[PDB]
């Protein structure tokens, strides 16, 4: 079988590239406006870092 | 972040 006629068709493709960048402050997410909370979280500063 | 310390204290 030898083709005699052809058709030109253009397709599309959706592929992501990047995503939204977000920052999470450990001291502001766990504590915020307290002193004892910060004093107790200072022992867990390695995890936040 | 920019933390502002409280100046006065009110009691209602």
């Amino acid at each position: 079988a030898i083709p005699t006629n052809f058709t030109i068709s253009v397709t599309t493709e959706i592929l992501p590239v990047s995503m939204t960048k977000t920052s999470v402050d450990c001291t502001m997410y766990i504590c915020g406006d307290s002193t004892e909370c910060s004093n107790l979280l200072l022992q867990y500063g390695s995890f936040c870092t | 972040n920019f933390r502002v310390q409280p100046t006065e204290s009110i009691v209602r």
